[PDB]
C-alpha cells in the first residue's frame, strides 16, 4: 500500500491498482506532517513525476469500465481514413452525447 | 499543438502565416482596450493542474 | 427546569438539557413580574452571559439530529489538504443543496 507522507513509496502501480474513487480519499486522509528521512531517489519533484504517470494510468481503468456506457470514439480529424482514394476522410467533432441505453 | 495527432514535425509550421499575426493583434491591441490595464499573464504549474 | 423570572436559576445545563423546541414554550409561559429576591452572583449581566452558553451548545446537538440529513463538513477555505506537495487545497463554497435522501 502506498503512503503519501513517505516519498520513496509513491509509485505509479501502487496508485493504478487503486480505483479513482478511493484515490481521492487516500490523498485526503494522509498525514499533515511529512516524513522526509526516506526521500524519493529522483528528487522530491521526481515524486511528482511518477504520480501524474499514476493518475493518468488509472483514468484508463475508469475508461474501460464505461466502455459499455459510451460509443466508439471516431477519429476527430481528416487525413485519417483507410480507403482515402475512392471516398474521403471525415472527422467527428465530438460534440454529441455518447450514451449506451 | 497541431490538429493532426499523427502528423508532427520538428521545424515545419502547420499553422498559416497569418495565424501568428492575428495573435499579436488580439493580445496587444484588443486586450488592453477591454482590460483597461487590469490583467496579467501568469506562469503555469502544470503538475498541480 | 429553570424559572426565567428568577435570575439566579439559569445555568448552562438547565438550558442545554431542555430541547430547542421546548425552549420556545418555556420562556413564553414565564411571569411578567421580575423577582428581585435572589439575584445572580455575577450580577444581572452575569445571567445574560450564562443564558447563551446553553443555547449555542444545542446548535451542534441539533446538528446531531440533522447529521443523518446532510453530509460531512468539507473544508471551505485554503491551506487545508493532506498531500500539499503534489496537489493543492480547495474549499467548498457551500452553494449546493446539503440534503441526504
Amino acid at each position: 500500500a502506498p503512503q503519501f507522507h513517505r516519498p520513496s513509496t509513491i509509485t505509479a502501480d501502487n496508485v493504478r491498482a487503486l480505483g479513482m474513487r478511493g484515490l481521492v480519499l487516500a490523498t485526503n486522509n494522509a498525514q499533515f506532517i511529512m516524513d522526509n528521512s526516506y526521500p524519493h531517489p529522483h528528487g522530491t519533484q521526481g515524486a511528482v513525476r511518477e504520480f501524474l504517470r499514476g493518475q493518468a494510468a488509472a483514468l484508463t481503468d475508469l475508461g474501460v469500465t464505461h466502455a459499455n456506457n459510451t460509443f466508439a470514439p471516431q477519429p476527430m480529424f481528416a487525413g485519417d481514413a483507410a480507403a482515402e482514394w475512392l471516398r474521403p476522410s471525415f472527422g467527428l467533432k465530438r460534440t454529441y452525447s455518447p450514451f449506451v441505453v | 499543438t497541431q490538429a493532426r495527432a499523427a502528423d508532427a514535425a520538428d521545424d515545419r509550421p502547420h499553422r498559416p502565416a497569418d495565424w501568428t499575426v492575428h495573435h499579436k493583434i488580439y493580445y496587444y491591441v484588443l486586450v488592453p482596450a477591454f482590460s483597461r490595464g487590469r490583467c496579467c499573464t501568469a506562469g503555469v504549474r502544470f503538475d498541480r493542474v
